[PDB]
């Protein structure tokens, strides 16, 4: 089958700037009728893929002409003249010249914005959960940029690595930031044996770790 | 208005089979090819096969011969894809699409896609989730604004649906992707409101886990 290679893996562009994506094939995509069946699709976050270009450079109906395509043989390029927030997502090139049809690995386009420091919230276990003999401490680190961040849990001054569950959202369309959730789960008994629970983060926006903690007690 | 509606998420036992449906409307079903595409872990797309409902003519990617079987019901304008003897590699999201290439014209009409059907191949048991409210202590963000949360944990399989105030509250809501750990999923969502809204007015987390017919609402109280 034809192998399709896309470069780069990720593209980070500021709104208003141009973007370019490359797609290379293991066989020329020139069909025997002289047409080249190379398509470009966009899959927006949480949406089904949609075709942007067909026959190398022909735009599908309703697609903005800020987007253009070119190439021939084994080398193709998609260019976005001026990036807008709606361009965020993964772009794939897919060839239909050789059976079976094959796709490239995709290129994620991320909107490059001004650095944003996380807004951190920490939550102790609910009474409901404690009742069941479990205890989860949750930390939300909302709206930060860049995406690169390191979160560690510390209980009474010592780092806890077991029982941690992390999740991240994709880049937000509304403000181009990312959000993260980190949950530390322990037994009710152990939870009730410690005092200080700290959610600690490392991010570009700070020379020192960003901290959020609470001390559990009674009254 | 051309539309393709796909069936709901499936949890299948290893070695069994399933039939996925793709109901179409808004166009002449028998006049266009319908293609099926597979997506694994995210960025990994593969072309499976295509069928021309008018004649029943199908073409398969060699890899899927014996794995996929396409059929189409002209009287109901529904295309089907049966997957046989399910295994690990079959867990994926499958899309049907009225791709739009018109061979005679050597050109294309607009492509329309179904929303996708997630298939999970596992022998793990269906488990209802426990919903926990998260009221601020330090995660109150001083004054001005306050963030609340909802912790959904210990369920199987995906998906679970979560809203705030029945969907009336969607601004400043962040719902995190479920993460699997020891055969169970955990998901969480946070909502930020102004100090003037909560606790004065109620904020409730609504959770639905279709697979276990669980519908639960949790009021976040101080
Ligand atoms: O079939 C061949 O051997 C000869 N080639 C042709 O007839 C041309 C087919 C061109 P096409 O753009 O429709 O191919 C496709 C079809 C569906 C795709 N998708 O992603 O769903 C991706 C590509
Ligand atoms: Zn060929
Ligand atoms: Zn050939
Ligand atoms: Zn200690
Ligand atoms: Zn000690
Ligand atoms: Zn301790
Ligand atoms: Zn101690
Ligand atoms: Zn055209």
């Amino acid at each position: 089958d034809i192998v399709m290679t896309q470069s780069p893996l990720t593209l980070s562009v500021t709104i208003g700037q141009p973007a370019s994506i490359s797609c290379k094939s293991s066989q020329s995509l020139l069909y025997s009728n002289g047409k080249t069946y190379l398509n470009w699709l966009l899959q927006r976050p949480g949406q089904s893929p949609k075709r942007l270009i067909h026959l190398v450079s022909k735009l599908d109906s309703g697609v903005p002409d800020r987007i253009t395509g070119s190439g021939s043989g084994t080398d193709f390029t998609l260019k976005i003249s001026r990036v807008e927030a709606a361009d965020l997502g993964v772009y794939y090139c897919v060839q239909g010249t050789h059976f079976p049809y094959t796709f490239g690995g995709g290129t994620k386009l991320e909107i490059l914005r001004a650095d944003a420091a996380p807004t951190v919230s920490i939550f102790p276990p609910s009474s409901e959960q404690l009742t069941s003999g479990g205890a989860s401490v949750v930390c939300f680190l909302n709206n930060f940029y860049p995406k690169d961040i390191n979160v560690k849990w510390k209980i009474d001054g010592s780092e806890r690595q077991n029982g941690v569950l992390n999740s991240w959202t994709d880049q937000d369309s509304k403000d181009s930031t990312y959000s993260m959730s980190s949950t530390l789960t322990l037994t009710k008994d152990e939870y009730e044996r410690h005092n200080s629970y700290t959610c600690e983060a490392t991010h570009k926006t700070s020379t020192s770790p960003i901290v959020k903690s609470f001390n559990r007690n009674e009254c | 208005e051309m539309q393709l509606q796909q069936s709901g998420a499936e949890l299948l036992r290893p070695g069994t089979s399933v039939k996925l449906s793709c109901k179409t409307s808004g166009y002449i079903f028998t006049s266009y090819w319908i293609h099926w595409v597979k997506q694994r872990s995210g960025q990994g797309l593969e072309w499976i096969a295509r069928i021309y409902p008018g004649t029943g003519s199908t073409y398969y990617n060699e890899k899927f011969k014996g794995k996929a079987t396409l059929t189409a019901d002209k009287s109901s304008s529904t295309a089907y894809m049966q997957l046989s003897t399910l295994k690990s590699e079959d867990s994926a999201v499958y899309f049907c699409t009225r791709w739009g290439f018109i061979p005679v014209r050597e050109d294309y009409v607009m492509d329309y896609w179904g929303q996708g059907t997630l298939v999970t191949v596992s022998s793990a048991k269906t488990t209802a989730p426990s919903v926990y409210p998260l009221a601020p202590v330090c995660g109150d963000t001083t004054g001005s604004s306050v963030t609340l949360g909802c912790l959904v944990k210990g369920y199987f399989p995906e998906p679970v649906t979560l809203t705030w105030n029945s969907g009336s509250l969607s601004s400043g809501v962040h719902t995190f992707p479920a993460v699997l750990q020891s055969d169970l999923y955990t998901l969480s969502s946070s909502v930020t409101v102004t100090s003037s809204t909560w606790p004065s007015q109620s904020i409730t987390c609504n959770v639905a886990h279709p697979a276990s017919s669980t519908k639960v609402d949790k009021k976040i109280e101080p």
